[PDB]
DNA sequence: ATCTTTCCTATTGCTTTAAAGGCAGAGGACTGTATTGATCAGTCCAAACTTCTTTCTGCATGTACATGGAAAACTGGCCAAGGCAAACACGTCCGGAATGATGGTATTTAAGAACAAACATTCCCTGGTATCAGCAAGTACAGTGCCCTGCTGACAGAGCAGGAGACACAA
DNA sequence: TTGTGTCTCCTGCTCTGTCAGCAGGGCACTGTACTTGCTGATACCAGGGAATGTTTGTTCTTAAATACCATCATTCCGGACGTGTTTGCCTTGGCCAGTTTTCCATGTACATGCAGAAAGAAGTTTGGACTGATCAATACAGTCCTCTGCCTTTAAAGCAATAGGAAAGAT
């Protein structure tokens, strides 16, 4: 009889779905065929690149005296991050609002 | 102006034939090379085919 | 019910959980979090497609994806997201 | 005599209150008959779902913020504080607009 | 029915906060016109393409996925509305 | 020779009358008083420099510029319209309530 | 054996005879016009392919490629190469 | 007997090719099925635009009183058309050079001293 | 074998020589070591991309198509080496 | 005394020039070893196909030309001829680099 | 430096609304086997790169002179900021209804797959016409000095009007 | 016989002649750089012939798109009330634009020499073709369990009110 099914996320120690990645990359028309590893390798990246931003913005919500992570937390996590605001640099964040900055001419004497 | 051999009206170099008169780039070239005036069945020629505005 | 509508939202939150125990998140950082895996995942996956295209290659491997991210990701993260990928496919080979 | 603030104080106060907030800073009803009155040239009777109208709220508002940022820095290089049109066009000639 | 002047519906006090979010300390006068003639050709970009993404799918509603792959396909993208 | 009893500003004022157009240049009244004055043929210095500041000191002369740049060096004087006659009734030498704009 | 090159140099020598028949090209601006003619390709088919997904159509007809035009090119220029297409299309079915 | 083949870019009336257009759409993954008039329509387009830029490349070698098209001129007829520049404003084209074009404040001006 | 100070190579009529191709009348004496950096910066951003492709492929020579298609995915679409 | 032309003359005559021209304006040798000595520090003994160097350098001058072009429109903002480093940072911080 | 005014932040209590948690099912992931087609490994070779040597300059470096552009200082007026008051148009919600989008069934049209023929495209090879190189006239334009033409500060000299002295007329 | 109007001569104001200086602007001359026209050299593209791999034609299958219907959800229009925002006006302050000055940091031109460009040659080294081998992905069927929709609970955030501290502006 068939053995226990394993997911393949927890064969690879991840949080992130390796079969609907893998699903998403066949019939995304990427390529005619799909590696065993790709997907695998797919969503470690996609797992630690979550972690990073949500580690950011969880400071930035504790900065706030705030519980919940907001779009304003997301925005002041990636533009105070170089890597980050580098990678995420032309796209825009809905109720994100901007980093606060004055240029130090426009301040009073 | 126009080539004496073969009367061309447009040429990417004129030049002067032995009598002086103007002739076009091809007609002079052959003539230098070969001692034989140009055919003009030899010359081409086409029309504009496609247009826009 | 309506139809079922697939989305990241509990993987996101998974790791939220992982990194920040205390710390929740609403529905429009979900929104945006969610948002931000599809775009990352398709320039990720075109990359790769363009990489095995460029070579005349049929399948997409893990050597793709690992390209993919050094032409994409910037300077220290590219090399961190590479060694959690090279570890992941490392622990799963190893099944 | 009244009280007054001398000439940008609230301005500096107004920079400071909205670069701390993120809600839209145009009216609602106005920019959706904007859309609408922009929409009805391509083509007649489109219906608009609420949450597009929205979207094209958000963008358009982020798009203005970046390019008065960019005015703002073609203003000072002038050695000027006052942002004028030419600032403007200067902006967007070097983005590529 | 018809819609005729509704750009003047970009007031005044709106470019003012939008400049402000901005950090723009002070504004000239001719600033607005300018403000909303910009706005208008970026609305009116955006708008073409939502529409014909509108109507490649024999919709006759603009939903926000189309708003999303029309700033995405001119190098805005937006988070928050995909999906 | 002797010097014509008539002044500057009156030969001037006539110069320009007598012309076909009503019009003349400082080089042009400088040929007519060559022909028809015999006694300026000395002192040219003097009369030239004298003529060039009545010219630009009295009012009633103004200039005018030539359009399509005609032979050029040199520009196109006037009388003004609201001179009237002022060296009327034999007063060719002094004049009386000179003309002025103010 | 060595493997051929595939150019679309004698379609576009066959389209400059058409439109200046006395006119030449270099063979530096043909492979100019090569890499032109692969780059509006490569935007148009990538567009349709993106329609296709978005309306979750499987098959790339005539009106994927319309609509990419629409979206791709500026102006006059879509209404001339919709024009085209058209023409082209319509003449295609009827032979 | 089996007909005698026809070219489908002779039966469009198309001088681009529509089969391997149709060859390259189906090898590039970018649908699974590939319908009979998209190949068509989009060699259509192609050549459509390929006629143009060569339409105006022509004219601008002409100008220069050239007889062979060359990087530069494409460059001309490209820049100085405001679609196509528009079309192929991000693009490098090799050898091509750039338009002529001084700002008008860099331009010497009139002194009133004519000394040295 | 080993090369050490190349930059320098990027003389100051080099310089000067583009700037007059854009337009630039008169050149501050600051402009030069800026613009070394600025080059240093854009080739080190689009070797280090084609030599990428090159690795992605075993290879151990740059092609013209590694570099075409190393600016390509920077937004520098280049025409007239085969791509 | 023998002649010499004033101030910025042969500066336009020299945009002239080089704005009719189209031929590549750095040496090709020293851009080569440029080349090689900035590949050298992601891979050691890599080779370079001279239709590869060629490109680079042909991008890499288009793109500075480009920017000089943009820092002489920030540097006739200010009301200035002479390019300076604020102008080509100010056009590299527009442009999003 | 001190006092008044305004704004902002921080703290406390109520509430409301949005997120977290629990449950059902279905569609999508997982397991196991056979097929097969993609990829890997070793060998070879030719062509494309790297390296070294020589000439020959054209181009870069360094120098000196002096021109003009950038920056600083000053002034003023006019354009924008700040604040008050009235109006008005947004925001919120609520209801009616018309529309359009989704889902399901019958079906009809069109595309994938397979196989063979032949024909269009690529490569290879030759001439001849465009393009490049050099020289010499011709043209355009920059830089400079001279002259004419304008305007203004300054003085000095004839013309003619007005006041003072002498004659003739009125009281 | 005596006082005053009118005639005559001297003096002062008007206005014109004469010096002198500095500015704009037109035009002539010298010199440098670019363009045009011609001839001769060369190089590169057009045209003709062999082969190979790709396109077209025909048939069958199947699945993707089409037409019709139903229905439900979701968008449009209108209406009503409250009040926060907008618009217009007035006051004034400080920022932008114009003007002047200086000097230093750029441009122009000359001279020297050095290394970049081009050619040749040899070495070498590696990118791609070819063959066999192997191994990893696809396809299919059957199992079952993870994820999404729905519903309920509660705590994090929002709103209102108050009080204290910070900062701006005036004296
Ligand atoms: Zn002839």
């Amino acid at each position: 009889a068939r053995a226990k099914a394993k997911t393949r996320s927890s064969r690879a120690g991840l949080q992130f779905p390796v079969g609907r990645v893998h699903r998403l990359l066949r019939k995304g028309n990427y390529s005619e065929r799909v590696g065993a590893g790709a997907p695998v390798y797919l969503a470690a990246v996609l797992e630690y690149l979550t972690a990073e931003i949500l580690e950011l913005a969880g400071n930035a919500a504790r900065d706030n005296k705030k519980t919940r992570i907001i779009p304003r937390h997301l925005q002041l996590a990636i533009r105070n991050d170089e890597e980050l605001n580098k990678l995420l640099g032309r796209v825009t964040i809905a109720q994100g609002g901007v980093l606060p900055n004055i240029q130090a001419v426009l301040l009073p004497k | 102006l126009s080539c004496a051999n073969c009367q061309t009206t447009t040429t990417t170099l004129w030049r002067r034939n032995a009598e002086g008169e103007p002739v076009c780039n091809a007609c002079g070239l052959y003539m230098k090379l070969h001692g034989v005036p140009r055919p003009l069945a030899m010359r081409k020629e086409g029309i504009q085919t496609r247009k826009r505005k | 019910k309506r139809s079922r509508k697939e989305s990241y939202s509990i993987y996101v939150y998974k790791v939220l959980k992982q990194v920040h125990p205390d710390t929740g998140i609403s529905s429009k950082a979900m929104g945006i979090m969610n948002s931000f895996v599809n775009d990352i995942f398709e320039r990720i996956a075109g990359e790769a497609s363009r990489l095995a295209h460029y070579n005349k290659r049929s399948t997409i491997t893990s050597r793709e994806i690992q390209t993919a991210v050094r032409l994409l990701l910037p300077g220290e993260l590219a090399k961190h997201a590479v060694s959690e990928g090279t570890k992941a496919v490392t622990k799963y080979t190893s099944a | 005599k009244p009280h007054r603030y001398r000439p940008g104080t609230v301005a500096l106060r107004e920079i400071r209150r909205y670069q701390k907030s993120t809600e839209l800073l145009i009216r609602k009803l106005p920019f959706q008959r904007l859309v609408r009155e922009i929409a009805q040239d391509f083509k007649t009777d489109l219906r608009f779902q609420s949450s597009a109208v929205m979207a094209l709220q958000e963008a358009c508002e982020a798009y203005l913020v970046g390019l008065f940022e960019d005015t703002n820095l073609c203003a000072i290089h002038a050695k000027r504080v006052t942002i004028m049109p030419k600032d403007i066009q200067l902006a967007r000639r070097i983005r590529g607009e | 029915k018809v819609l005729r002047d509704n750009i003047q519906g970009i007031t005044k006090p709106a470019i003012r906060r939008l400049a402000r979010r901005g950090g723009v300390k002070r504004i000239s006068g001719l600033i607005y016109e300018e403000t909303r003639g910009v706005l208008k050709v970026f609305l009116e970009n955006v708008i073409r393409d939502a529409v014909t993404y509108t109507e490649h799918a024999k919709r006759k509603t603009v939903t926000a996925m189309d708003v999303v792959y029309a700033l995405k396909r001119q190098g805005r993208t937006l988070y928050g509305f995909g999906g | 020779h002797a010097k014509p009893p008539y002044s500057y500003i009156s030969l001037i004022t006539m110069a320009i009358q007598q012309a076909p157009s009503k019009m003349l240049t400082l080089s042009e009244i400088y040929q007519w008083i060559m022909d028809l004055f015999p006694y300026y043929r000395q002192n040219q210095q003097r009369w030239q420099n004298s003529i060039r500041h009545s010219l630009s000191f009295n009012d009633c002369f103004v200039k005018v510029a030539r359009s399509p740049d005609k032979p050029g060096k040199g520009s196109y004087w006037t009388l003004h319209p609201d001179s009237g006659n002022m060296f009327e009734n034999g007063c060719y030498l002094r004049r009386q309530k000179r003309f002025k704009c103010e």
